[PDB]
DNA sequence: GGTGTTGTATTACGGGCTC
DNA sequence: GGTGTTGTATTACGGGCTC
DNA sequence: TATTTGTTG
DNA sequence: TCGACGAAATATAAAAATTTAAAACTAAGAGAAA
DNA sequence: GAGCCCGTAATACAACAAAATCCAACAAATA
DNA sequence: GAGCCCGTAATACAACAGATTTTTTCTCTTAGTTTTAAATTTTTATATTTCGTCGA
């Protein structure tokens, strides 16, 4: 029947939904949601010749998404092999498809809380976490983290509580669950070492954070000027359609084009046989399949 | 079976699956029989499909919902797409294991007396018995029984409608002018039947384990299945081997059964009741 | 004229001891 | 969790008589 | 004379 | 060993233009089991 | 003990155990 | 009574009662179809990531 067939697959998407989330250490309601929102995409004529993989890891990454939660794509692809920003692009391909509304914050206060236990950890685990949430809060309304791998400034807001607090533990371990460069990495953190004065470093940070104004993203820096110094009026738009008529689309236009154009459009034939000694040389089985 | 709760509670499900057939629109008849009241229902199908939460709901769903459903491991029953309603609704599931139809009782029972009750009602009148089923059904109800005492209207509500002649014992015997007084009378009778299933119960027990030897294993043996509910019940038996190898026993999932791990494919139940194991025995 | 009938675990009854 | 169960002729046991 | 159709291990 | 830059990878919106899966969707085929 | 009437009232005993096709083969019935 | 051992020996209980195909849904398994979206190119300005290299 036209019931019997979806049921198999239904049960398909969870055994395989099942199985990733048996790896990604999700909640049961979040596998609800991934499953109804699979239910969703076989209702939407579901995406043909894609992965199975993909899919699954995009309908599990809306679900972890849409409560808030800290889960990765790394880690969506974190078998040996995956190419994560392929699961990426089919994400969103499946943005636009599925129609997502209501769509979550990308705060990264909740992401400390979870990267904490891992790199960094502490004895009672409300130093260094809250520190880097702190200074991140503050961080975020100065208008510097805009589209810049909430994951990466995680990081450097966990290494900045590190620097500020006293924490012996190594600069480099980090990137075994952060996977960031350093390059970004020690750019970011050079970044808030320039935003801020620095005045009371060695102890603890300034207590009565407020920057208003006063302050540009790097990006604005470096495109807005456009350069190195090291409401408009209908009538002030022209339509274009005068341009496409200004070259002439007439038959007998076939020398309008005189600027040397017409001595060289071609190879010449006095080394066509020249050409043609390395083609066979070379280009030769290229073309017998 | 234990006993029962409070009334429309366990309901047996079971049916006979062919009868000369009508004009072409019923084949068999379904019967639902509480634990409790032994209450007969009318269900006629069609020998069905998915369609059978419809008519069944139509027919329980007049009383209401019950705990769990006495039956066998019918595929309109054992039924995944059914079962799953069951366990989101809040139904259990007996499901009797493979050709031991014994654990449907009242069902099984009443089909007993609905076969007599068929053949005195559609002896002269076959192929439109589906008129007379209600007749079947309401003769059944009006009739008290053996093991009760009482017509199973008396064990619900007591509310013969027919009323021919006042029973023995003359009272009031109107509930109909009973309108909130209802709860101890129905406190009353379900307290004489419950001990009158108590009594049918321990009757029971007493002529039939007169010979009934015990078989308490509940763990790690090696029984075996003498070709019955191992093969199919379609399958032929005649003069051939019976040669079952020795399974293997891996739990107690009740005083009168083992299930087993069955050597194939997957059998598409494991249950066996101790009517078919026949322990095996090693010897080194 | 012609109409059940044995195999099988299971269980009941005497010699010999304690009385 | 989940595993027999009543309809039916047939027959056995108390009040009341003979003792 | 072949194709039926009652009943019975 | 911190700073300085080069550079492919993505989106992007089209027109396109040959091969590659590829997973829903049918449809036998066995196996249950009253 | 000994039996009898009569009136209830227990009491093992078996039926529900899916349903209905023929298989092979006697002998009746036409046409 | 009261039980026990053991050695024979009766003792009710059940199988032989024509056997097989169907009937109606269901539920894995396993091979064939269908619609559709995707592997390598131009390309264009934008930005961030991650290598990759170089320097004093």
């Amino acid at each position: 029947s036209a019931l019997e067939s979806r049921e198999a697959t239904l049960n398909n998407a969870r055994r395989k939904l099942r199985a990733v989330s048996y790896a990604l250490h999700i909640p049961e309601y979040i596998t609800d949601a991934a499953f109804q929102w699979y239910k969703l995409a076989l209702a939407n004529n579901f995406v043909q010749g894609r992965r199975s993989q993909n899919v699954i890891a995009s309908c599990l990454y809306v679900a972890c998404r849409k409560e808030k939660t800290h889960h990765m794509l790394i880690d969506f692809s974190s078998r040996l092999q995956v190419s994560v920003y392929s699961i990426g692009a089919t994400f969103l391909k499946m943005v636009k498809k599925l129609h997502i509304t209501e769509l979550p914050l990308a705060d990264p206060s909740l992401f400390i809380q979870h990267f904490a236990e891992k790199l960094d950890l502490a004895d009672k685990k409300i130093k260094v976490v809250k520190d880097a949430v702190k200074l991140a809060q503050r961080m975020s309304k100065d208008w510097m983290f805009e589209g810049r791998r909430p994951a990466g400034i995680a990081g450097a807001c966990i290494l900045l509580a590190c620097r500020m607090n006293n924490l012996r533990r190594t600069h480099t371990e980090i990137v075994a669950v952060s996977h960031v460069a350093e390059e970004t990495l020690q750019q970011r953190l050079n970044e808030f070492k320039n935003t801020k004065a620095a005045k009371l470093s060695v102890q603890k940070f300034r207590e009565n954070d407020v920057e208003d104004g006063e302050a540009r993203p790097p990006s604005f820096v470096k495109n807005r000027k456009k350069e190195r110094k090291i409401p408009r009026n209908l009538h002030l738009l022209p339509t274009t359609d005068t341009y496409l008529s200004k070259v002439s689309d007439d038959p007998d236009n076939l020398e309008d084009v005189d600027d040397e154009e017409l001595n060289a459009h071609l190879l010449n034939e006095e080394a066509s046989k020249l050409k043609e000694r390395i083609w066979i040389g070379l280009n030769a089985d290229f073309l017998l399949e | 079976l234990p006993i029962a709760e409070g009334r429309w509670l366990d309901i047996s499900m079971d049916f006979v699956t062919g009868l000369p057939p009508t004009s072409n629109n019923l084949n068999m008849i379904l019967v639902v029989v509480d634990r409790f009241s032994k209450r007969a229902h009318f269900i006629a199908t069609r020998k069905a499909t998915q369609l059978i939460d419809l008519l069944f709901r139509y027919i329980f769903s007049y009383h209401g919902f019950p705990r769990t459903i006495t039956s066998d491991r019918d595929v309109r029953m054992t039924a995944d797409k059914y079962q799953e309603l069951t366990k989101r609704l809040g139904i259990k599931s007996t499901m009797s294991s493979a050709n031991h139809p014994q654990t449907d009782g009242q069902s099984e029972r009443t089909i007993q007396t609905l076969n007599r009750l068929l053949r005195a009602y559609a002896s002269t009148n076959i192929q439109n018995w589906h008129v007379y089923l209600p007749q079947i059904e309401f003769v059944y109800n009006s009739t008290p029984t053996r093991t009760l005492g009482k017509s199973p209207f008396e064990i619900d509500l007591g509310y013969l409608p027919n009323t021919p002649a006042i029973k023995s014992d003359d009272e009031v015997n109107a509930r109909s002018f009973t309108a909130v007084e209802l709860a101890k009378h129905l406190k009353a009778l379900t307290i004489q039947t419950k001990e009158q299933l108590e009594h049918a119960q321990i009757e029971m027990e007493t002529n039939n384990n007169q010979r009934r030897k015990p078989l308490l294993l509940n763990i790690g043996d090696h029984v075996l299945v003498h070709r019955d509910a191992y093969f199919k019940k379609g399958a032929y038996m005649k003069v051939q081997q019976i040669y079952v190898g020795p399974f293997r026993v891996v739990k107690k999932i009740n005083d009168n059964a083992y299930e087993l791990d069955l050597n194939s494919h997957k059998k598409k139940h494991r249950v066996i009741n101790v009517q078919f194991l026949k322990k095996f025995v090693y010897r080194p």
